[PDB]
């Protein structure tokens, strides 16, 4: 098997995993849920189709805990230094890139859901840009589904 | 910017001497002095255990308390004029308060697993209570921090909808919407932190 | 004056000075310092090489009683983590007549191209003491106020660099630094919101 | 017999970080005291 | 063979191709995508001629995903520490680069679509810088490929 | 041969000649990108020659790239430490250099060009400037190679 | 001889004696040739007058490349520490005496520009300081060639 | 003789009585150099005249460099431990008191100069504060020539 | 005697008694010379009455002089690391005890000579406030001396 401290970096692999993918969860969900919330009073029938950008965020909190619940089931008593590594290296990846896709769902959706609310041509626009914020969560998912599946 | 130049004041010269520190231990080969190993061995589990139990509930009341004086400024300085909201709009100072509920069930479920041994040789304490002692930290920190950060996700939502309450009251029930997707996440720390903590047990 | 030195071959093997070589029986301290590094006839009985186990054997004759020998055990072993070749004191034993003392030292280890040093090797468990007793009440104990030992690569019949003992962290400081330096982020963080609580300019 | 050790004292790690959390802990002190002082805008136009 | 951890640079070289190579593509999508809103309120027909900011800044994240690909299937257990170093700066050539041409692309993409809504002569000139602010992701992308495969 | 970690050094040589003129490169492309459309609004006829100042800090980008790729060509399994640090500082003196190059080139290609909308006989001493600001890139070019070489 | 890593203290005189004078270089042209952009939009016939302290800037790069070259011209494997601390202190002794060099001829030939733009009658008095900050160099030229030629 | 690292300290004395004297010498010229053109529109006659602050700020410099020459000069391979800490604390007590030697010339330069604009009286004046400090930077000289020369 | 590096703070206490006091005297002559120059475009006449906070002022500088003679005469080869310890307590306590009093120096004589022009009576009260502000590099020299005789 592996030495006595080879279960931390297989810990921190599940704990970043889902902690840097819960904080772009969030800021996904509350910058852009300002954005709904302030919108909704000058325009209260498109609340309901702008969610989306609050859904999608969402997405990348599930991108997450796929990989978090695929380490920790892995993880057991005395596992090599190279597969805890290597749990540790796909635990980065999915969080801290989807803390970028969080971000860029947040100023994105922020934007989008305020030039949709002066001009509704905007709405096949906004869910357009909101693709490619929300594939930088799958490229990251892809590669932590190679390096945790080794 | 006046205070925030002494924390990157620091953050810098720590850093730059880690940089240097760490050019010097390789370059006269005194790289056999680092010993990662001895840090995670020699320091207790019971240290890392602690910072577990120690995390889970008081990072998550942090972010419960943030996310409540974020919203309830707004439930006060919107309620001034149309003071209807003050019923209402409790139920976004309820999901923010949830998230303490996660940290006091997670404090004790993880404290209930931390028991005392007599080792002291890192052969001795076996790769089991070290096992147990890295996963109760590990375990305290994402149900800490994700619910740190899911509490201020549902405390921004939860003031924004309720200065949108104040112009129309329709409007509360659409966006409360908003706060649910916000406070899954923090029900996906606790998802996490059930499964780091199942197959552990500390103890000899 | 000079350290011990033991050879097999043309080439010298495994060497080992001290200042204040002392064991005691009982309560009774005497000091052997002036009969082994000073001395330069001693009893080395078995002193073997084998390039992956070294023994040293001292052996007296004039103690308390009787011929009472010590012996320091080591083991050259290749760590596959380290990828290296790191020398360990094994055991240090001492046969007085029909009885082995066996203290065990832990943290007299070192890569074999290097030697050890350290300031206290001596027995008498305090707080880290090296030579620590396999059964508490023991009766031998012993105390080196200076001590450097080395084997498989001696060369030139002097010792190599030395990898101490010492070193900047402590275990029992690296607890205590983690601890201090985590709760001075927590007290920082509830300094800066009450160095910003500014009052008002006027009333009404 | 020779090449003997530097004689390291056995509590180096304690004299160690008594002196380098002291005079990082004494020169913040000081870092922010003068910053303070240097800063201190009085008020002068008359 | 290598030592045990050996394996740590080599995943921290999967993960930073990643994870700085989203944080790239975030802020050439997010950046840019306040321009396309702030633009399309007053020109609503340059909308799916705008996207070509965020689609330069989509490239980016893939020449992290080819990489951190790259590397992660040629892992093994108790690889040298030679090769464990190139992988390593194969992450942080391709990922540190990246960082910097989302820079450059979030930048020139913001104010070039503020330009192009004010005047539709500028919609050539915004393409040719965006040229040059993508071509600092391929130099970090075949400095990877030439490090990785030695 | 030299020690093990000796390569790291070299392939860090490799890493910091890229990402480092990548940064310059960079900072001359997204300053003086936003000058050419304040410029434009205006004076829309001089878009066109205003690619200059873009395509100067677009030559300190490949200032990096050839070093780059020239440690990377000289690197071996087992090279000596002397020779691993002339490549670290081939790295260090290209990319520290040429992030200085592009500093200036964006600040003066960024006023410059807003300088040429109201007077037009600016833009051959300009130019002329930015010949000075580019050969701070070409001087660690040529000691960059004195070191690599040797 | 000497020891192995001697040679890493000669390599960082090197590369601190280029980047540190091109970041004087970088402050020189680039502070400097921000005033001459705000002449000429009054004075445009003293363009060509005002490279002055732009060429006087780069002759400050020029003075760090020529210690960098004899540094990296006195490298062998195997020097000893006490010759390899000499050119440490050669570099930073031209390095950092150029960034304070090019420091000031940036903040004098920024305002100096602004000056002769109302009156050019300061012309003739503001070539006149810039050599008091081009001997800065100097004196740290003449500090360097004495350091590393011992 | 000596350890292999004693002529470590010596050469850091003698790059910082030249690197901290010059960054001094060029605060002095610079600060008192923008005062130099708000003066000038005004008196153009007191152009010659009000050179000597950045006079006094070029004497900062060359007692650095008599104090760097003096250094480089007693250098030696094998000086003891005790003779380069003499030559460590006159390099610092010579550059860090002319930095600040440096910095209150160039306050009570810059200063100076501009009530000499609106008052011609204050010429008298000006040039008696440039005296005192001026001397910080001489007292900094007589205790590094008693503590390298001994 | 002492060991080889006994002799190091010895003379940091040598040197940190000239540097931190010419820091504390070129604030107190900076900060209280801008207060010549604003005064005396209202108050021509007191440029010699009122240049006595910068010739107390050079006093701080004459304290810490003083001080760091005593110091460098009193090393010689091999002094014990007790009597080197209180050579750096005699250091530190005259030349930060010297830039408290630079500080209550410097921003007294500033507001001090502003009050002096608009009203004549303050000369006898703020030559009095200047005796507590130097008193302050006095007690700091006292306890050099009862240091420094160990
Ligand atoms: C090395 C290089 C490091 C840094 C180099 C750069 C540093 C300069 C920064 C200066 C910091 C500063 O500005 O002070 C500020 C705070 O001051 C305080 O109130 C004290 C804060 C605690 C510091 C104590 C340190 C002791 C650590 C010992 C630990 C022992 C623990 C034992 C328990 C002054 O506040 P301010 O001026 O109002 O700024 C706000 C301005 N604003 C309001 C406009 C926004
Ligand atoms: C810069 C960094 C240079 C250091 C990294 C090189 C390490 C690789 C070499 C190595 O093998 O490990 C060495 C230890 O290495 C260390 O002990 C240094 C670690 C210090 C911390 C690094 C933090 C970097 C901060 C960055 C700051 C950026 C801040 C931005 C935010 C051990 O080497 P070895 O064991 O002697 O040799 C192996 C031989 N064998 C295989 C036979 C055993
Ligand atoms: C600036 C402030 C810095 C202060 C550092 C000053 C501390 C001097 C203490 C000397 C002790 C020492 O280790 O000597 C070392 C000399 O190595 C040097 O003296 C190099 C000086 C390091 C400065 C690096 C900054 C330059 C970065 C740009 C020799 O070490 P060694 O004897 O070779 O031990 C290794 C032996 N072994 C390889 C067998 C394991
Ligand atoms: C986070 C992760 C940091 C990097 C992961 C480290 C993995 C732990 C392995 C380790 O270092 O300990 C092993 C190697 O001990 C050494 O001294 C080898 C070199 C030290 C680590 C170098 C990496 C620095 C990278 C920094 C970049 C940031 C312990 O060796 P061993 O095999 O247990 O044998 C020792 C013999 N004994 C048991 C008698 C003591
Ligand atoms: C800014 C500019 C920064 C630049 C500063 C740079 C200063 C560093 C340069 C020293 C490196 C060379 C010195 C040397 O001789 O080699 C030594 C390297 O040993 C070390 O690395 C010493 C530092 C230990 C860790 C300290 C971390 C504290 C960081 C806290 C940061 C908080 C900052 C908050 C503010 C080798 O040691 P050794 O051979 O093992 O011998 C030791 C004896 N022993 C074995 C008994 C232990
Ligand atoms: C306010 C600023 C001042 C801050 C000063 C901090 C520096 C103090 C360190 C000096 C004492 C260290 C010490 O005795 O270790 C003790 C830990 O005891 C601790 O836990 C030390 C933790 C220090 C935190 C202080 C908080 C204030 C235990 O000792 P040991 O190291 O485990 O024993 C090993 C024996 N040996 C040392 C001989 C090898
Ligand atoms: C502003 C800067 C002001 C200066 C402020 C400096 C503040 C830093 C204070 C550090 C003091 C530590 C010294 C000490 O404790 O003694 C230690 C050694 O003694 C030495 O070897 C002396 C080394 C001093 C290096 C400082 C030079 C930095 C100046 C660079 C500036 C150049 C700038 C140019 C640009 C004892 O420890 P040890 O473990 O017993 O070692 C014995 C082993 N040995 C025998 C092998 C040595
Ligand atoms: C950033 C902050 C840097 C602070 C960093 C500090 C690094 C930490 C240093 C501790 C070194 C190890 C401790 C130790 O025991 O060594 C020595 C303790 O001697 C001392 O205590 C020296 C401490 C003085 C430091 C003051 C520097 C401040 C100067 C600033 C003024 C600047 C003004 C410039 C203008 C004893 O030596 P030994 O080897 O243990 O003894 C055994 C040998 N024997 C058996 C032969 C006797
Ligand atoms: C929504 O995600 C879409 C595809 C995804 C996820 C691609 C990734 C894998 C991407 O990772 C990378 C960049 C590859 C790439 C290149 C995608 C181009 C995609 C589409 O482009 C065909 C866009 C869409 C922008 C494009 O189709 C527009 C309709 C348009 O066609 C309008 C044209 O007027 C415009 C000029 C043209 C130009 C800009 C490409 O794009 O659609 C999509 O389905
Ligand atoms: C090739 O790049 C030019 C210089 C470069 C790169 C020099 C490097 C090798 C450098 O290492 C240094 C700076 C060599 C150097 C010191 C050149 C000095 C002036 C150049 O001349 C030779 C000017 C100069 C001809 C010209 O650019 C100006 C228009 C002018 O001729 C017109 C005059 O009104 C002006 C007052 C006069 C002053 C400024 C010298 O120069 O140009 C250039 O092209
Ligand atoms: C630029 O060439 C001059 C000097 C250079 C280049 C010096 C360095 C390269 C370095 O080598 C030198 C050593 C720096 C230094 C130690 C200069 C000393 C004195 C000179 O002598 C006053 C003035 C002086 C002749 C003159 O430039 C001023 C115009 C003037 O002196 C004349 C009058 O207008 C004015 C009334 C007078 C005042 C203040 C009374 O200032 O240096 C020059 O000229
Ligand atoms: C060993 C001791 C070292 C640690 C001691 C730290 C104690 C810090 C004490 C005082 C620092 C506060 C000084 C800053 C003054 C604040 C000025 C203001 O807020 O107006
Ligand atoms: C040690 O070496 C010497 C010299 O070769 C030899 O005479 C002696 O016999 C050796 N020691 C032993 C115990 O053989
Ligand atoms: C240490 O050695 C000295 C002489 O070397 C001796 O007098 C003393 O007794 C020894 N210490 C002990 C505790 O025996
Ligand atoms: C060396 O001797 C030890 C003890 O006698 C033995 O166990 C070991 O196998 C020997 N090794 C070799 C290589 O002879
Ligand atoms: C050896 O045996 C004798 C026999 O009585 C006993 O007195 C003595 O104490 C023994 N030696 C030791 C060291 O105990
Ligand atoms: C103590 O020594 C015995 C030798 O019989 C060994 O088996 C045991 O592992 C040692 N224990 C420790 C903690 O070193």
């Amino acid at each position: 098997n592996g030495p006595e401290y080879a279960s931390f970096f297989a810990v921190m692999g599940a704990s970043a995993a889902m902690v840097f993918s819960a904080l772009g969860a969030a800021y996904g969900t509350a910058k852009s849920g300002t954005g709904i919330a302030a919108m909704s009073v000058m325009r209260p029938e498109m609340i309901m189709k702008s969610i989306i950008p609050v859904v999608m965020a969402g997405i990348i909190a599930i991108y997450g805990l796929v990989v978090a619940v695929l380490i920790a089931n892995s993880l057991n008593d005395g596992i090599s230094l190279y597969r805890s590594f290597l749990q540790l290296g796909a635990g980065l990846s999915v969080g801290l890139s989807g803390l970028a896709a969080g971000f860029a769902i947040g100023i994105v959706g922020d934007a989008g859901v305020r030039g949709t609310a002066q001009q509704p041509r905007l709405f096949v626009g906004m869910i357009l840009i909101l693709i490619f914020a929300e594939v930088l969560g799958l490229y990251g998912l892809i590669v932590a589904l190679i390096l945790s599946t080794k | 910017t006046g205070l925030v130049l002494l924390y990157s004041g620091v953050f810098v010269a720590f850093w730059a001497c880690l940089l240097v520190v760490g050019i010097c231990y390789t370059i006269f080969d005194l790289g056999f002095r680092f010993d990662v190993a001895w840090f995670l061995t020699e320091t207790s589990p019971f240290m890392w255990s602690n910072l577990g139990i120690g995390l889970a509930i008081s990072l998550s009341v942090v972010g419960a308390a943030w996310g409540i004086y974020i919203t309830g400024s707004s439930i006060i300085g919107g309620g001034v004029k149309a003071p209807r909201i003050k019923t209402k709009n409790l139920v976004s100072i309820i999901f923010c308060e949830a998230v303490a509920i996660y940290g006091i069930i997670m404090a004790i479920v993880i404290s209930n697993m931390a028991e005392p041994f007599s080792a002291t040789d890192p052969k001795a304490i076996g790769h089991r209570n070290y096992h147990a002692g890295y996963s109760m930290f590990g375990a305290g920190l994402t149900v800490g921090l994700s619910n740190l950060f899911c509490g201020v996700c549902v405390g921004i939502v939860g003031s924004g909808a309720a200065l949108a309450d104040a112009q129309n009251p329709s409007l509360f029930v659409k966006i409360l919407i908003v706060e649910i997707f916000g406070s899954a996440i923090g029900l996906f720390g606790v998802i996490v932190a059930i499964l780091q903590t199942s197959r552990v047990k500390m103890g000899d | 004056n000079v350290p011990v030195s033991y050879n097999d071959s043309y080439d010298t093997r495994i060497l080992f000075w001290a200042q204040n070589f002392s064991v005691a029986y009982g309560e009774h301290w005497e000091d052997l310092t002036s009969r082994t590094f000073g001395v330069q006839d001693l009893n080395l009985t078995g002193s073997f090489w084998n390039d992956t186990v070294a023994r040293l054997v001292l052996t007296y004759d004039s103690l308390f009683g009787t011929m009472v020998t010590f012996k320091f055990i080591l083991a050259n072993s290749y760590y596959s983590v380290s990828a290296r070749h790191w020398f360990t004191l094994e055991n240090l034993e001492i046969h007085s007549n029909g009885s082995v003392a066996y203290f065990n030292a832990s943290q007299v280890t070192g890569p074999s191209i290097y030697s050890f040093h350290c300031e206290h090797v001596s027995s008498e468990n305090e707080d880290g003491n090296l030579l620590v007793p396999d059964t508490q009440p023991s009766l031998w104990q012993m105390t080196f106020r200076d001590f450097q030992i080395q084997a498989f690569n001696v060369t030139d019949k002097k010792f190599s660099y030395a990898s101490d003992c010492a070193g900047f962290f402590s275990p029992g400081i690296w607890m205590g630094l983690l601890t201090s330096l985590f709760m001075l982020f927590i007290f920082t963080y509830g300094l800066h919101m009450i160095l910003s609580l500014k009052t008002m300019d006027r009333f009404d | 017999t020779y090449n003997l050790a530097y004689k390291y004292n056995f509590e180096y790690p304690v004299v160690f970080n008594l002196v380098l959390w002291i005079m990082i802990g004494l020169a913040l002190t000081l870092i922010v005291t003068c910053y303070n002082i240097w800063n201190m805008d009085p008020g002068y136009d008359s």
